DNA sequence: CTTGACAAAAGTGTTAAATTGTGCTATACTGGGAGCCGTCACGGATGC
DNA sequence: GCATCCGTGAGTCGAGGAAGCACAATTTAACACTTTTGTCAAG
C-alpha cells in the first residue's frame, strides 16, 4: 500500500489509474481482514447431500 | 326483434348464416386449483 | 383449527442459498444489530 | 402385592456360501479427434 | 487511439415428465442355543 500510494503521485494518468486499481484490491483485503492466500483452496466444501440429491 | 321485450331492435341488424369452428382450447382443460400439494426437492418450493 | 396464520419464517430457499455460496468457499454470515452471528439453521449445521 | 411354569422373541456364536477386492497375462505395438455453422449490442482489456 | 478479443445480456404466464482367471479377503444368509419378555394360571 505504501509502495502504491508513493506511485499515486506520479504525473502520468495510466500510471496513476493503474496504481488506484491495485491499490483498491489492497484496500479491500486491509480492511476485510480477509488473507489473500485464502483465495487458493486448499480444503474443497462439498454440498450437503440433500441440495445434490 | 327482442325475445326479452317483443319491441324490435330500432335498427336493422346483419343476419347471416356463418361457419364457426369450435377450437381446442377448452376450459375444462385448464381450469385448476390448489390449496397444497405436492412439493421440490431441494427447493422445497410447490411443483407447477 | 379455526386460528389465525402465525408468523412467518426464514424460507428454505434462503438456507440454499446460503449452503451452495458456502459450497464455493464464501463465508456468508446473517448477523444483527449488535453484528453478532444470528444461527438461521436452528443449531442442526454448528458442530 | 406375588410366585412359579411355560411360550415365543430377540440376542449371541459358529459356519459356510456368496459376494467382493486384488494381482497377473512376456512376439512387438510408442503424439487424439471432432470440431466444420446466419446477431448485436455494449463495457472492458491489454496490447501497441 | 484503435482495432481486436473476451464476456455478458437480450419479456411474462401456461403446457410438455468392448477380457478372463485364480485366489484371498470380506460380507451375508442359516441355523442352533441362550436369554428375555409376554402371558397364563395360581394366589
Amino acid at each position: 500500500e505504501k509502495e502504491l500510494l508513493e506511485e499515486m503521485k506520479h504525473p502520468s494518468r495510466a500510471r496513476r489509474a493503474k496504481a488506484r486499481k491495485r491499490l483498491e484490491v489492497v484496500r479491500a483485503f486491509l480492511d476485510s481482514g480477509n488473507r489473500p492466500e485464502w483465495m487458493i483452496l486448499e480444503a474443497v466444501p462439498v454440498l450437503p447431500p440433500d441440495l445434490r440429491p | 326483434y327482442d325475445g326479452r321485450t317483443g319491441e324490435p331492435i330500432e335498427g336493422p341488424i346483419v343476419v347471416g348464416q356463418m361457419f364457426i369452428m369450435k377450437l381446442y382450447h377448452m376450459v375444462e382443460d385448464k381450469m385448476h386449483a390448489r390449496s397444497t400439494g405436492p412439493y421440490s426437492l431441494i427447493t422445497q418450493q410447490p411443483l407447477g | 383449527k379455526g386460528e389465525d396464520v402465525p408468523e412467518p419464517s426464514v424460507p428454505e430457499s434462503f438456507r440454499v442459498l446460503v449452503k451452495e455460496l458456502q459450497a464455493l468457499a464464501l463465508d456468508v454470515q446473517t448477523l444483527d444489530e449488535k453484528d453478532n452471528p444470528v444461527d438461521i439453521f436452528e443449531g442442526l449445521a454448528s458442530k
